RNA sequence: ACGAAUCUCUUUGCCUUUUGGCUUAGAUCAAGUGUAGUAUCUGUUCUUUUCA
RNA sequence: UUUUAAGAACUAGAUACUAACACAAAUAGUAAAU
């Protein structure tokens, strides 16, 4: 369970730079809109 | 290889009386209905023009131990079911000989391999109330007899023959272990 | 690829399926065959038949002897036939050199830093420190004698 | 055919390179056997020197047998007569248990012997030519009741 | 009401009570037992036939 | 239940079984050719 | 080996007391049909045999049982968590 | 405990499943084979007991105590001929063991049958056995 | 058929060969439903064919025009590194 | 009966045949013998191998390689004709992977014929 | 007189429910609180025979 | 032929184990931290 704790501080970051990390000049990735949203993700970034 | 090598074991009767026959060969066909393992299956139609196609339902390992035709499943030599032939053969002598076979699954599969053969093989309304009803006699036999000299409800619990007929014309013609009464209201 | 997938959807997977020695499941194997190959010899120094209990228990002497060898415990069993004890010492020397030899080889794989796994590092520090202490106590004793 | 005689594990064998038969060791008693019939043939005079790791036959009908006690034991093949024994000087820093013999073979000439040993080494044995009878003879043939 | 046979696990699962597990004919041999078998059957039918009534 | 084994599995137990027919990779033909010595 | 011999003797003399005691208190046929052989025997002496066996099983069984009682009640020295500590630990006492 | 046929039935099924689990994992552990045979006799069903022994031999035949108890299991039910054929298979399987020859003797002495013990010692001598065979003959 | 014959009835192939669970999965039903680099590789491959053959299907219907056709299927063969995801299964294909 | 009883074991099989005479002679077995046994074996193996290649599913492993019924007396003659599959459908409709246990059944015995004071000190 | 069988005890023998694997001892070794459920640790006072 | 539980009532809490229950609100069995 302790291992789990470490992650929570960590994610914030990958959102605070979302819009580079996810972006549409990406080399390769299979495009998927999220479920009921209007966001497209290029390839799997699980955290984000 | 060897699967082929013990060849088919087949009746010379049920096989059908034509001069020339063709039969297929399929190297892994069905499993046995018995030992539940594969073998080579052999079709054929009896006669050429037939609608119906004989198949072979069993091993040649399994049809040997019991000694029977793979199509028929009668004895090879006597054309008779196992549960008969080894029953007669039980009788003379006195008591022996039945073949205890294989519940479960790999009991029968296992038991297939060992070569011991098996006992059989070893060797080879007007209501009419008519009473007195005999214990062993069926209705088929009754109305059998009636139609044979010229329609029924029997109760074998109470040994009371209940009976009805279409027209009393069959009243005369009926009459013209039996309790008679011509009974109706 | 698919040809298999569908023969397995009809004919079921295979029951035996041996398997192979490999990177991960190595030691267990090495061990396992070692033990077996003591039990031959020790079964043939005994006069006749008496086996099962005598056997198992003698193997327990094996392990105990090894983990003595590591800890550098001199290991004298109070009373027990000389030849048997010979056998155990013979093997445990053999396993010993398997161990030390692997400790060198791996250390000199890490110093280059060429694809040594994670735990392999931590382990190999274990095998080292052990060896280093043995050298130590040796060096002292001979400084006595 | 089975040949059941030996008493515990049968640990080694070899084929006579001519005679068409096979020496089968055992633990402590080293028999031969004929093929075709699976006869018995002979029984080599061997007290318990075993554990026999190996046999090697030869072109001259020498027989070799390696012990784990560290003793080489040569025989005649025909007979059973054991005509030489040798403690194999184990090694420099070894452990008395590490004297043993884990394999053997003869080169194709029949005159040179090669064996491995649990002390991490190979040894090669040579057939000494002086011999004849001069003062050759070995243990001198007093066949006993097996 | 009859008692359950506890299901199956692996499709080939064996019910040991039903049939002789793996049946070893003791042997043939020279001395022709064959009559002893009748005293056997008589004793086994005898035993089981008892327990049904008296209840062990 | 961690136990030192006392045994090994007879190959025979396997041998009775019926086959499967899965196709491995390492069985695909390679080196179809023998070589003889003079 | 020697034990099997000795036991053979013991049951010899015991058998002798059976027969003689039975005096104090008072063929081979073949089938040309099948190679089975047929010997003819009394229902007597089979029962004495079986009974003797049963009683041996009894008396030995009871020697071992009383030995359970006595042996497990007596020794009270070494530590014991359970039965098997007493058992095994008495094996370690058997050692020296 | 037991009431009628049906309860006895369940009491058997349960035992057999259990044991033959434990024999399924250890082919060895002879004691287990023995005890399971013994239970099988206490159920007054021999046929199964015969088998269970036989299997127990197919695993190991050099283990005499099983031979012996698969004799006494035949004798204590007062069935002899089985306990004869078994003896031919015994000494023929292991002639070098005395205990089998002696036991087969005693089986023939308590039956008083001499013709046997004559021809019997004729064999057990014909193999040039050792001092004790002649001495006892 | 292959799916429904493994008794996975809660996976759906839409018409474009995406594979979607319809019902949040019990973990067991995940493990039972991981599918192979085969089945996935092949689904992707079909996807590619469907894509191209579609664009033609359109043009025949008269909804496009022969230039936009040619450009289309060009676009497809170049942007496969996006439109599908075959590079998950053979990663080798990252040469093409 | 003396033969019936112990029938199998017999003393001539304990007794070594080169004790009497050394030099008893045992021939290694000729030439046009080993070129027979070699023949009937080699053929038998080629039948094995050629089966197991022509079983399986490399359609291209097969590249690496009769009326046959008189039934009864043949009475009705016969011809035995394989039926070409439907190459899509499985071949070996009955094949499967199951598990069997076999009776190890034999007729004959193998007399095992071999040859506690000071030793239990040692061991 | 001695021999034998039976019961009982003792000693020896037999081992009877009589330690079943491997890796870095396989690694790590105390930092809480509220309520609640269960386990179970003390004392006090009175009293020691039977039939329809 | 078996067989003796010292009997009954009162009372309190003290050491324990535990519980995805409760202190801008969120963690789990490949990896853990100056
Ligand atoms: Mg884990
Ligand atoms: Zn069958
Ligand atoms: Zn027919």
């Amino acid at each position: 369970q302790r291992t789990g704790l470490s992650q929570i501080p960590n994610r914030r970051f990958t959102l605070w730079w979302s819009p580079t990390i996810n972006r549409a000049n990406v080399y390769v990735g299979f495009l998927v809109q999220l479920d009921l949203t209007g966001i497209f993700l290029h390839g799997k970034i699980p955290t984000l | 290889d060897e699967i082929n090598e013990p060849p088919p074991n087949i009746c010379e009767q049920c096989l059908g009386d034509e001069a020339n026959i063709r039969m297929t060969k399929i190297p892994q066909g069905s499993e046995c209905k018995i030992c539940t393992l594969p073998f080579t299956l052999y079709h054929f139609k009896t006669s050429k023009r037939s609608n119906n196609i004989i198949k072979t339902l069993i091993c040649v390992r399994c049809a040997t131990q019991r000694n029977i035709c793979q199509c028929c499943m009668l004895d090879s030599r006597w054309h008779i079911p196992i549960q008969l032939r080894d029953h007669l053969i039980s009788l003379v002598n006195e008591e022996n000989v039945m073949t205890e076979e294989a519940k479960n699954d790999m009991m029968k599969r296992f038991l297939s391999l060992k070569n011991v053969k098996l006992g059989g093989a070893q060797i080879t309304t007007k209501s009419f109330f008519l009473y007195n009803i005999d214990a062993s006699i069926p209705e088929w036999k009754i109305t059998d007899t009636v139609s044979q000299l010229l329609s029924l409800i029997v109760n074998h619990k109470a040994k009371c023959g209940g009976l009805r007929f279409q027209s009393s014309e069959l009243g005369e013609r009926f009459v013209s272990i039996f309790i008679i009464p011509w009974s109706s209201g | 690829y698919i040809g298999n997938l569908i023969t397995r959807q009809f004919e079921g997977r295979s029951n035996e399926i041996v398997k192979t020695t490999t990177k991960q499941r190595l030691d267990a194997y090495y061990d396992l065959e070692l033990r077996n190959s003591v039990m031959d010899d020790i079964l043939e120094m005994m006069p006749e038949s008496i086996r099962q209990k005598k056997a198992r228990t003698i193997l327990q002497h094996l392990s105990e002897a090894w983990r003595c060898w590591k800890a550098n415990i001199p290991w004298d069993v109070p009373g027990m036939p000389a030849p048997i004890k010979k056998i155990i010492e013979r093997y445990i020397k053999s396993k010993a050199d398997a161990w030390v030899s692997a400790a060198h080889y791996n250390r000199e794989r890490i110093k280059r830093g060429a694809h040594v796994e994670k735990t392999m590092v931590k382990k190999n520090l274990g095998r080292l420190t052990r060896l280093w202490i043995k050298n130590e106590q040796e060096r002292q004793r001979q400084i006595q004698k | 055919k089975v040949l059941t005689h030996h008493k515990r594990s049968v640990r080694a064998t070899a084929l006579h390179p001519k005679e068409f038969s096979v020496a089968s060791a055992c633990t402590d008693d080293i028999r031969s056997w004929g093929l075709a019939e699976g006869s018995l043939l002979t029984n080599f005079e061997s007290e318990k020197t075993g554990i026999i790791n190996t046999l090697s036959i030869n072109q001259d009908d020498v027989l070799f047998a390696g012990g784990d006690n560290g003793v080489l034991s040569f025989y005649d093949y025909k007979s059973g007569h054991k005509y030489q024994s040798l403690a194999t000087r184990e090694m420099v820093g070894s452990l008395e248990g590490e004297r043993s013999v884990l394999c053997s073979t003869f080169d194709k000439t029949g005159l040179r012997l090669i064996t491995g040993e649990a002390d991490k080494s190979i040894k090669i044995w040579k057939q000494d030519e002086t011999a004849t009878k001069e003062s050759e003879p070995g243990l001198a043939w007093n066949p006993n009741l097996s | 009401v009859a008692i359950k046979k506890p299901k199956k696990k692996y499709g080939t699962d064996i019910d040991y009570n039903e049939d002789i597990v793996y049946e070893q004919a003791p042997m043939p041999g020279i001395y022709d037992t064959s009559t002893e078998d009748r005293q056997i059957k008589k004793k086994f039918e005898q035993f089981e036939r008892k327990v049904n009534r008296k209840g062990l | 239940s961690h136990r030192p084994q006392l045994e090994a599995r007879s190959g025979a137990k396997a041998a009775a079984y019926t086959p499967t027919g899965i196709e491995h990779a390492r069985l695909l033909p390679g080196h179809t050719t023998l070589k003889y010595r003079k | 080996d020697q034990l099997a011999k000795l036991s053979y003797e013991k049951t010899l003399r015991n058998l002798a007391t059976q027969t003689q005691n039975s005096s104090k208190q008072d063929k081979v046929q073949k089938d040309t049909k099948t190679g089975k052989i047929t010997i003819a025997d009394d229902d007597k002496l089979v029962n004495k045999l079986a009974v003797s066996l049963q009683s041996e099983s009894k008396k030995r069984y009871e020697a071992r049982k009383r030995q359970m009682q006595n042996a497990k009640t007596l020794y009270g020295v070494e530590s014991f968590i359970n039965d098997k500590n007493k058992q095994f630990n008495e094996k370690l006492s058997r050692e020296s | 405990d037991i009431l009628d046929l049906e309860e006895l039935r369940e009491y058997q099924r349960r035992k057999r499943t259990e044991y033959e689990g434990y024999l399924k994992r250890n082919r060895l552990d002879m004691g287990q084979w023995i005890r399971y045979a013994q239970f099988e006799i206490e159920q007054h069903d021999m046929r199964r007991a015969r088998s269970i022994f036989e299997r127990a031999l197919l695993v190991d035949s050099s283990f005499i105590p099983l031979w012996i108890r698969y004799i006494d299991a035949e004798l204590k039910v007062k069935c002899i001929n089985h306990a004869r054929n078994l003896m031919n298979r015994a000494i023929s399987t292991l002639p070098r063991v005395d205990k089998l020859w002696y036991k087969y003797l005693i089986v023939e002495e308590s039956l008083n049958n001499v013709e046997i013990v004559r021809s019997l010692y004729t064999k057990w001598c014909s193999l040039e056995p050792g001092v004790n065979a002649w001495n006892s003959f | 058929l292959l799916i429904h014959r493994k008794g996975l009835t809660y996976l759906h192939l839409d018409y474009n060969f995406n594979l979607k669970p319809t019902k949040t999965l019990t973990t067991k039903e995940r493990k039972k439903s991981r599918l192979g680099n085969s089945f996935h590789l092949m689904r992707e491959l079909l996807k590619m064919m469907k894509l191209i053959v579609d664009t033609h299907v359109q043009f025949r219907l008269g909804n496009v025009d022969a230039f936009q056709l040619a450009d289309g299927i060009h676009y497809i063969l170049n942007h496969i590194g996006q439109l599908t995801g075959i590079y998950r299964y053979k990663y080798k294909v990252m040469h093409q | 009966l003396t033969d019936q009883i112990a029938k199998n074991v017999k003393l001539d099989d304990f007794i070594p045949k080169r004790q009497s005479n050394f030099e008893l002679s045992v021939p290694l077995p000729t030439k046009a013998e080993i070129q027979e046994c070699t023949a009937r074996t080699k053929s038998y193996i080629q039948r094995l191998v050629n089966a197991k290649l022509a079983n399986s599913n490399n359609r291209a492993s097969s590249r690496y390689v009769a009326p046959a019924n008189l039934l009864l007396n043949n009475s009705h003659h016969i011809e035995v004709v394989s039926k070409q599959m439907d190459p899509l459908l499985p071949r070996f409709v009955g094949k499967k992977a199951r598990k069997v246990v076999a009776p190890t059944e034999n007729d004959e015995v193998v007399p095992v014929l071999h040859m506690g004071e000071a030793d239990p000190n040692e061991w």
